[PDB]
């Protein structure tokens, strides 16, 4: 056996690379950002007709303008949700005002190196999550990459999980910075359609948008029916 | 300041209490409840300081539930007015001692109907019948006069309604409504409130 | 200061006075007495001006927690416990603060008086303040439940005037809210001297 | 310390031109009784800095340790930084108001004189953490009888040289030591110019009594 | 006081082959009575029994504390506890609290188990041990219990003389203490048995 | 450190908790110790394993134990760590007869332990207690129990049951000979010794204890070593017959 | 017993403009009936758009200060921008009443200018309590000043009154006038007025002299 | 204290305690909850000296929500006390009973801890939450030892956990749910394709957890028989 | 083998292969630059990007008025020893009122980072920073790593390719001191773009650049305010 805060001869930690590895397993999420706002979708992987479609949220509202959508080990990312809402209410009450898309990020990112065994007060192991944060703020549409390293950039279309490499292509191909968020929400559920095993339909998959002026929306099944029509 | 009662007979116990919820001069709400059902054959009625009295008395009904969830059946009026004493007790020498002066009614299945009086220094004394407040002062005498241990539950309660009309007759405190509840084998039974 | 609220046929309506003193100087002629949790929740404040803000704040905090972990609003009756629980952390340190935490939730209007000691009241009427009893005076008996919301509006308006008349930490303007079955919407924010000059000169 | 035991009584101090003078009686009071009539109430911080402390003796000597061995810290170091006046300044300030916050304080009022890059420093720093600068600064009684003498000087004349400003203080001293009640005629004359921090004692001042035969 | 804030009285007298204990049955607050009927002698074992004077609260915890280590000690020892020892494990109890203590102040009325010996002894409220031969008294009328008790009481006593004594140094002791009365119960412990009687006594 | 940890609180491939399922292993090496149910009463029977001809015998029981004035308990594997458990139970009825002046009924007195011997299973980094135990009681809600437990935290009620050396086919032998609901404390002993004589017989190598209620007052008795001759000499005259 | 507070005076104004914010106090620093020195001003910059006024136990004015200062550090480190003047205000507060058991003996007025550009004041009590303001006084003579204040900058019992805004001109001779009356009736008050003015532009600092005893 | 990490990630990216937890929840016994209209069922599968009191797999946690468990008995009994004391902190805290969501979201919170914090091995249970919320809405939701939870209309865990759920996914229909006994005879079919080798307990909107008798069970198993 | 677990661990060798492993981390980190003048510090840094889609990393990070860095290596590493910085600076000018001397704040970094490398279950930080500073002693550059040594630097280069880097630093040394802004700044980009591949050159979306000096406080430049600098390059 080897101490969690081992590096590898490369110069990374092994518990951190196995996390990552552990992303490759989980639901794939996209995000796109847009002059008009950022859209987030994510398939749900429903495995019994039994389960309530409704019980499994990928995407959560962090704050009115802040959305986040999520991948990996589902119970993991429960916990950082939370860290985050926390957050954003703990700095309203302390400024009387909202946090940046990158402030709630970086918040969040602080907590993935805080694991270990000897002289800790109290995580054994990182998360096992990658995170999606789109949101609205004065420098306009923002939306956030951040995995189980700590490590968060800014990307203007990102996908994240099992078929990451797939996704990412096709976004690839498809994204223009003036792009339109109609044409935003329609890439990113094709490039959804494509990589899931099972069909897609308003019960299937989650799909939310953050617009300056209109806030954080969760797409009702009334509202993706009519977005898979086109 | 506030009124409890209680006067057991030999197969109920009696309880009444004021509807004051007074503030400074004024008379907040005159439909007050001051008793706590604990189990379905046991309530907690409970006076004195201002917040000590709800939290004192949730505190210890919460704990009365968490021991019928935990173990499928409820604690018995002894053991639920010696648990109350336990926690009672063990706040005096704290930083936070509870100014809370209660009385425990209940029936239980073995033992019968039981009433018990607690100081808010946690004296425990099982009574015929009690009386908490200023109140006390004017009525255990009353009590002391009529009450006999055959007491029927309606003989009980006009002795109840004498006890109530002495406190508006020479009481300075303006009481005048209070609730009334009788426990007996088949439980805590609301009765009509004695109104003045 | 002067708050009070009292239900009725119409919803809630919560009126305050804005009066804030030291000594016998008055360091503000117009505070803001009501704290706007949301759409549908409010809470008076009264005592300690440092204490009614901060806790007030902490329970809206907290209250915007609730609403982000369980995706519906927090409730009239968790919203007024929470804040006597704080008062209870806090018992025998000196904090003073009486409020009143009005709303409508899925029970029907909400009314609920809190206290620093930790006392939690429901009721369909209330008044804290050094001006308390004055304005339970002019409520007691104006009240009838089936006032119309102009009626109810004028009760409010006249509790708190003749309240700032008498009591001399009470004073400046009345901030009056109406709590509906859609949410809240502030009535009126008036001044009390012109509203006594307005009675007087109807004499 | 809440009831200090030895205590010593004000501490003079003014700028003048190319650097600062400060001045201070060589008495430990102990109550009315003067106990110690030879003690040294100034100290040279560095090569830039010096303080003198009225209040109690047992807290001065705690906190001349205390700095003393700041500068001893600093300077193994080498590198070519060093307290200026004004940082150890800016220090006891922070010292007195952490100990005042916890109902500890130490019981002291003290004088900071200086001279770093041509700039004459003059500093007061109280037990409760009140701090600032001034032209010329008297603490204790001195607030009271030789505050009015330097400032009434430096009204007519703001700079004044280096003699100027001695005979200013010696004037002061002659004068606290009639005034003051917890006084004695031993004191020291601490001056800080480019060369660096000098310490001159014990002194005296010439007294007349010549008002007696009148 | 807090002593006389519920009041009471408790008293232990030796006797040539039994010993006594006694207190009286008021439970009252201030100038207020509560209570006819509240017990201040608990049994400790066949032969052994601790009677409380002092603040209720109290007297009620002391008990059920002392209860608590006299049920582990004989789990553990696999014996009934001996008079003295008992004396010994409230002495610890009372003097743990010695700088916050009980308001109590415990009597110890016993026969040792060489099915004889009788044992008093009583506890000051931080739990001096203090051992005698004739009696022991401990409540708001002590003054009135000494007089009665130097007066009455004699050396070989027999459960009988015992008996009498004991009841008449109490009541008329209870009877010149406002706060103290409400009835007396007296236990006699011989060898062979206990006898327990309540006293017609004064109810005011 | 890493190197020398022994990984105790710790789920193997097939979700087995090896330390647990070893201490259990002790167990079955322990003197036979069973258990009966009647309606007049509850039993306990053991083996006794300090058998040796120049042992003392200060005490009143080898591995039977008092905890309350309504409860005793027996015990099979590691006896010092039946000693912590022993006393840790009568320090459990206590805190219970202190808080609500009335004593532990039995079912909880059982979780309670068992919920020390669970934690010993889920975190600390510690070996478990290598003890399994046999409760006879009375209380006011289910009147005579028999309760077993294992090093595992895991408990269970019985009308009968076997812990110790040969346990299976105690239980298989039990299993058989009660009829349930018509048993007596007398039936109950004859079955006891019938089989203890098949899973190990002098009064010296048994060791029996009753509980029963005389008088509203619960009576708890180690039987002598002559009663317990008695009843091996009714059951050696009967398998003769 | 020690007394862990002492009086330092001063009077601290501020008021909010159209389109600037004026922050001002005297320079007069005092114990007993002493003067400690004659220039200590009152008014500390924290932002290009935001100053704010101390005055109090000197103790407290020069931790909080500090600690003001070592807050907007920590804020920018971590969000890479400036606080707000609402930031700022809504921060204090909660400073404030950090010590509600162990109070910072100062009255703070913090002035600048909000998102839009506006004047924008914020008074505050010892403990946290505060609120927007269009001007407010603080410090020992707050009871002077305030009252001129209210007639003069908010024109109350002026009946058939004209309501003209004040203009930053009106507003500096105003400030100039009340601290001039101010030192005439309050000991605690003079030597000089440092007037801080916060603008689009930035923060100049003005220096007008007050009564030396 | 015993600062070491039980759990932790794989090279492949698995977290392997928490399998093993799972391979412990499998080894359990049956566990079924099907969700109806006006009342929410839990059903077990089951030594003839043993007190079938005793060994109850179904448990009251406040009076509006109770659960049923597969996996190891004592891991059990500790959740169910976390969560018996948690209903009641809850009630002293907002005075409001906890919602079937939120005390599921709570043994999930708990679960999840016990993966990620150090000296602790993971819960080895599953648990079927059912109950009636404050407005009469019925629930049914189920958690797992890594921490992961949801709602199910109808679902099964242990020992023969995949042959009952094809069973219940092929069988929970509108017609089943329309008569309370009906809803309860879906939970015995359902247990009988796996199996006195039942235990079921009913749960009807306002009134109390009715854990039903032998006879009453036979009364239900008769039925499904001439059916 | 038995001697790369843990950093309380020799090697037979008289080596900790743990502190080898994690300056592996900086070593794969993209190149950065730093070097000074007799009036300035410059921190130039390439920024790589995770995907055509998703932004250049931020390189350079503030610590205060005087002092700023640039990171290789574990990011999370770099953002606690950069709190851990900001904090001391901080706490520096709230006690003397002064700026931490940049020396001074590099000894605590070492102080600091040396700890984890003698504690069991603890690890080295796997971070590498180029610190820029300014104080009574002029400009400075520091290079930290995660074995807790630091440098005292005229020029430095730190990560993937830095090798390419350090030889146009020494080879240019000389210049360094009488160098204007622009030219000391030039240099940086330079050593830089030598890093950088035969196909790949400096760009306004890969290029950053820290400037602080005599007048100047810690100024971070990224994309159309790095343009001024990257419009005086001219070859290779
Ligand atoms: B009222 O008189 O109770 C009023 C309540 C108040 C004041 C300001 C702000 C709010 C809510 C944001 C509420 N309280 C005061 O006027 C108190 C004095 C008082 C207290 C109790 C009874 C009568 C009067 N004043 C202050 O707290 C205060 N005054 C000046 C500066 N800071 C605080």
């Amino acid at each position: 056996d080897r101490g969690v805060n081992t590096f590898s001869p490369e110069g990374r930690l092994f518990q951190v690379e196995y996390a990552i590895e552990a992303i490759k397993l989980g639901s794939t999420a996209i995000g796109i950002q847009t002059s008009e706002g950022v859209c987030l979708a994510v398939e749900k992987r429903i495995t019994s007709p039994l389960m309530e479609p409704s019980s499994i949220e990928k995407i959560v509202e962090i704050d009115a303008h802040i959305g986040c959508a999520m991948s990996g080990l589902i119970a993991d990312a429960k916990t950082l949700i939370d860290k985050a809402r926390v957050e954003t209410q703990n700095h309203w009450f302390t400024y009387n005002e909202t946090m940046t898309v990158e402030s709630v990020t970086q918040a969040v990112s602080n907590l993935a190196l805080q694991f270990g065994e000897e002289d800790a007060d109290a995580m054994s192991r990182p998360f096992g999550v990658a995170l999606l944060f789109g949101g609205v703020d004065e420098k306009g549409p923002q939306l956030f990459h951040m995995d189980p390293s700590g490590t968060f950039v800014q990307c203007d279309a990102r996908a994240i999980g099992s078929a990451s490499e797939g996704a990412q292509s096709s976004l690839q191909e498809v994204y223009h910075k003036s792009m339109t968020l109609k044409e935003a929400i329609k890439s990113s559920l094709i490039i959804l359609k494509q990589v899931m095993e099972e069909k897609l339909n308003a019960t299937n998959i989650e799909l939310a948008t953050v617009q300056p002026g209109q806030n954080f929306h969760m797409f009702t099944k009334e509202e993706l029916e009519e977005v898979i029509k086109d | 300041m506030e009124y409890l009662i209680g006067i057991q007979g030999p197969d109920y116990v009696l309880v009444a209490s004021d509807r004051v919820a007074a503030s400074n001069i004024v008379q907040m709400k005159d439909d007050h409840d001051k008793m706590f059902k604990m189990s379905e054959k046991i309530l907690l009625l409970c006076v004195g300081e201002a917040g000590d009295t709800v939290q004192f008395a949730e505190y210890i009904q919460k704990n009365v539930q968490l021991y019928k969830m935990r173990n499928g059946y409820e604690l018995s009026p002894t053991a639920a007015a010696n648990f109350t004493r336990r926690n009672l007790a063990d706040c005096l020498r704290s930083r936070t001692p509870y100014h809370v002066n209660l009385l425990l009614a209940g029936y239980d299945e073995h033992e019968g109907p039981a009433l018990y009086y607690m100081d808010y220094l946690a004296a425990l004394a099982k009574a015929p019948f009690a009386a908490h407040g200023y109140g006390a002062f004017l009525t255990l005498s009353i009590l002391d006069r009529y009450y006999t241990p055959t007491i029927s539950r309606e003989r009980a309660v006009e002795l109840l309604r004498k006890c109530l009309e002495e406190l508006q007759k020479r009481f300075i405190l303006n009481l005048p409504t209070f609730s009334v509840r009788i426990i007996d084998k088949n439980g805590i039974h609301d009765l009509d409130n004695i109104s003045f | 200061t002067t708050t009070l609220a009292f239900k009725f046929q119409h919803g809630v309506i919560a009126a305050v006075d804005s009066r804030a003193s030291a000594g016998s100087y008055i360091s503000a002629l117009r505070v803001n007495k009501v704290i706007e949790i949301n759409p549908y929740l409010l809470g008076t404040m009264s005592g300690c001006a440092a204490d009614c803000q901060y806790w007030e704040r902490l329970l809206a905090k907290e209250c915007r927690l609730y609403y982000l972990r369980n995706g519906e609003r927090i409730s009239v009756s968790a919203a007024s416990k929470l804040l006597s629980n704080m008062m209870c952390q806090y018992r025998g340190m000196g904090l003073s603060m009486g409020s009143m935490i009005c709303g409508w939730d899925k029970k029907g209007p909400g009314l609920y008086y809190v206290d620093e000691h930790g006392t939690r009241l429901s009721g369909n009427m209330f008044s804290t303040g050094s001006g308390n009893t004055y304005a339970y005076g002019v409520m007691d008996s104006g009240y009838r439940p089936n006032l119309s919301p102009e009626e109810a509006y004028d009760l409010g308006r006249r509790a708190i005037a003749y309240a700032t008349h008498r009591d001399s930490y009470s004073g400046g303007v009345v901030n009056m809210y109406h709590m509906k079955e859609d949410g809240w919407v502030k009535v009126e924010s008036t001044d009390v001297s012109d509203l006594l000059h307005q009675y007087r000169e109807a004499n | 310390t809440q009831n200090p035991m030895v205590t010593g009584t004000s501490v003079l101090g003014v700028k003048f031109e190319g650097g600062v003078v400060i001045a201070a009686d060589m008495l430990g009071s102990y109550g009315s009784l003067a106990r110690f009539r030879n003690i040294s109430r100034i100290m040279r911080v560095n090569n830039s800095t010096m303080l003198g402390a009225s209040g109690d003796y047992a807290d001065f000597q705690y906190l001349k340790q205390v700095l003393g061995q700041m500068v001893i810290d600093e300077e193994l170091l080498g590198d070519g930084h060093s307290y200026s006046p004004r940082a150890i300044h800016s220090w006891l300030t922070r010292a007195m108001y952490s100990r005042r916050s916890k109902m500890n304080p130490l019981w002291n009022t003290m004088v900071i004189g200086g001279y770093a890059d041509g700039e004459s420093f003059l500093g007061y720093v109280d037990m409760l953490g009140v701090a600032y600068e001034a032209p010329s600064l008297a603490t204790g009684y001195g607030a009271y009888l030789a505050q009015p003498l330097l400032r009434e000087v430096l009204e007519k004349q703001p700079v004044l040289s280096q003699t100027e400003a001695r005979d200013l203080v010696e004037r002061c001293m002659r004068v606290l030591y009639y005034r003051d009640a917890r006084s004695y005629n031993r004191f020291q004359i601490a001056t800080v110019t480019e060369k660096g921090v000098e310490i001159e004692g014990p002194l005296s001042t010439e007294t007349n009594w010549d008002i007696a035969h009148m | 006081s807090i002593m006389s804030y519920n009041g009471g009285a408790v008293m232990a007298m030796k006797g040539k082959n039994c010993v006594a204990i006694a207190a009286d049955r008021r439970f009252g607050i201030q100038a207020q009575m509560v209570t006819t009927d509240f017990q201040k002698i608990f049994p400790m074992g066949d032969r052994l029994y601790i009677g409380l004077a002092g603040l209720a609260t109290d007297v009620q915890t002391v008990a059920q504390r002392l209860k608590f280590r006299l049920n582990l000690y004989e789990l553990k020892e696999g014996r009934q506890i001996k008079p003295y020892t008992l004396m010994s494990m409230v002495a610890n109890l009372l003097y743990e609290k010695r700088f916050g203590p009980y308001y109590t102040e415990p009597v110890i009325a016993g026969l040792d188990p060489k099915t004889f010996k009788p044992f008093i002894c009583s506890l000051d409220l931080i739990g001096c041990p203090m051992v005698t031969d004739d009696f022991v008294v401990s409540g708001t009328c002590a003054e009135q219990m000494y007089g009665m008790c130097e007066s009455l009481w004699e050396p070989n006593m027999d459960p009988d003389h015992l008996f009498e004594t004991i009841s008449q140094a109490m009541l008329n002791a209870v009877d010149r203490d406002a706060v103290s009365g409400m009835g007396v119960i007296v236990h006699i412990i011989e060898k062979d048995k206990i006898t327990t009687r309540t006293l017609k006594a004064r109810m005011d | 450190s890493r190197r020398y940890d022994s990984r105790t609180t710790i789920f193997s491939p097939e979700g087995r908790l090896y330390q647990v399922e070893y201490a259990m292993e002790a167990i079955g090496h322990a003197g036979t110790c069973l258990g009966i149910l009647a309606n007049d009463g509850v039993l306990l029977a053991a083996e006794r394993r300090n058998i040796h001809k120049l042992l003392d015998e200060v005490f009143f029981s080898e591995k039977i134990y008092k905890l309350n004035e309504d409860m005793a308990c027996s015990v099979a594997g590691i006896t010092s760590d039946a000693n912590v458990l022993t006393n840790e139970l009568r320090l459990i009825a206590q805190r219970y007869l202190l808080q609500y002046q009335e004593p532990i009924p039995c079912e909880q007195l059982v979780t309670a332990l068992c919920d020390i011997k669970q934690a010993y299973t889920q975190f600390g980094g510690k070996r478990p207690f290598g003890v399994s135990l046999l409760y006879i009681g009375w209380d006011k809600h289910y009147g005579f129990q028999l309760y077993q437990s294992d090093p595992s935290g895991n408990y269970g009620g019985w009308k009968a049951t076997c812990i110790g050396n040969n346990s299976a086919a105690a239980v298989s032998m039990l299993k058989q000979d009660y009829k349930e609901g018509e048993m007596t404390l007398k039936s109950a002993l004859a079955l006891a010794i019938k089989v203890l004589n098949k899973t190990m017989l002098s009064a010296e190598k048994v060791e029996i204890a009753t509980l029963t209620r005389e008088n509203g007052k619960t009576v708890i008795r180690v039987l002598k070593q002559k009663e317990v001759e008695q009843l091996i000499k009714k059951h050696e005259e009967e398998e003769a017959k | 017993r020690f007394s862990p507070y002492v009086f330092n005076g001063g009077t601290i104004l501020a008021i909010a403009g159209e389109d600037f914010a004026i922050v001002a106090s005297d320079t007069r620093l005092s114990e007993g009936f002493s003067i400690h020195t004659r220039d200590s001003p009152k008014c500390y910059k924290l932002t290009d758009k935001t100053v704010i006024g101390c005055s109090g136990f000197h103790g407290d004015c020069l931790t909080l200060t500090k600690i003001i200062e070592a807050r907007l550090k920590m804020y920018k480190h971590s969000n890479n921008k400036a606080m707000t003047t609402g930031a700022i205000a809504a921060m204090l507060s909660t400073i404030l009443y950090s010590r509600r058991f162990f109070p910072y003996y100062v009255y703070n007025i913090i002035g600048g200018l909000d998102e839009e550009g506006k004047g924008a004041v914020y008074s505050f009590d010892p403990v946290g309590s505060y609120q927007r303001d269009s001007f407010k006084a603080g410090g020992s003579a707050s009871a002077m000043l305030q009252p001129l204040l209210d007639n003069q900058v908010g024109f109350k019992n002026m009946q058939n009154v004209e309501h003209v805004p004040l203009s930053l001109d009106r507003a500096m001779r105003l400030v100039k006038d009340v601290f001039i009356s101010a030192a005439e009736r309050d000991v605690y008050t003079g030597d000089a007025l440092r007037i801080c003015i916060v603008t689009k532009e930035g923060i100049r600092e003005e220096t007008v002299s007050l009564r030396k005893d | 204290s015993y600062d070491r990490a039980i759990t932790v990630f794989s090279p492949d990216g698995h977290l392997f305690q928490v399998e093993y937890a799972q391979e412990a929840v499998k080894k359990g016994s049956t566990a079924v909850g099907v969700r109806g209209r006006d009342i929410v069922v839990l059903g077990v599968e089951k030594a003839k000296l043993q007190d079938e009191r005793t060994v109850r797999k179904i448990c009251a946690l406040d009076d509006n929500v109770c659960m049923a468990f597969a996996g190891l008995t004592a891991d059990a009994r500790i959740v169910i006390n976390r969560a018996r004391v948690e209903c009641q902190s809850h009630r002293l805290t907002v005075e409001d009973p906890v919602t079937v969501e939120y005390i599921t979201r709570y043994i999930a919170s708990l679960k999840q801890r016990y993966t990620q914090s150090n000296g602790r091995r993971p819960f080895g249970i599953s648990a079927l939450i059912v109950g009636f919320d404050f407005d009469g809405t019925p629930r049914l939701y189920q958690t797992d030892p890594s921490g992961t939870y949801h709602a199910w209309k109808a679902n099964a865990i242990g020992r023969g956990a995949k042959s009952v759920r094809e069973f219940l996914e092929k069988n929970y229909t509108d017609e089943a749910i329309e008569t309370d006994d009906l809803t309860i005879k879906l939970v015995i079919k359902a247990l009988l394709e796996v199996v006195k080798n039942i235990e079921l307990a009913v749960m009807r909107r306002d009134q109390s957890l009715k854990i039903l008798n032998p006879e009453e069970i036979e009364k239900y198993v008769a039925e499904i028989e001439k059916e | 083998n038995q001697y790369d677990n843990d950093v309380t661990v020799w090697s037979p060798q008289g080596r900790i292969h743990q502190i080898e492993y994690a300056m592996e981390a900086v070593k794969q980190g993209s190149a950065t630059v730093g070097l000074k003048s007799k009036t300035h510090a410059v921190l130039v840094a390439l920024k790589r990007a995770q995907s055509e889609l998703a932004a250049h990393q931020k390189k350079i990070l503030h610590v205060d008025n005087h002092i700023g860095i640039s990171i290789a290596g574990l990011t999370a590493d770099a953002r606690l020893l950069c709190n851990f910085m900001r904090q001391e600076c901080l706490d520096s000018r709230f006690v003397f009122d002064r700026p931490l001397p940049v020396s001074r704040l590099v000894s605590l970094i070492g102080s600091k980072t040396q700890i984890p490398t003698q504690r069991y279950g603890r690890r080295p930080y796997g971070v590498g920073l180029l610190i820029a500073g300014y104080d009574d002693m002029g400009p400075h550059i520091f290079q930290t790593c995660p074995s807790a040594n630091y440098f005292d630097c005229r020029a430095m280069s730190i990560g993937a390719r830095s090798q390419s880097a350090r030889t146009y630093l020494e080879r240019h040394m000389s210049e360094f001191m009488e160098c204007n802004l622009n030219e000391l700044v030039k240099h940086g980009l330079r050593a830089l773009r030598e890093t950088l591949p035969a196909e790949q050159d400096l760009t306004t979306k890969n290029v950053s650049i820290g400037i602080v000096g005599k007048d100047l406080e810690f100024t971070i430049y990224d994309d159309d305010d790095v343009s001024p600098f990257l419009e005086g390059l001219e070859e290779r």
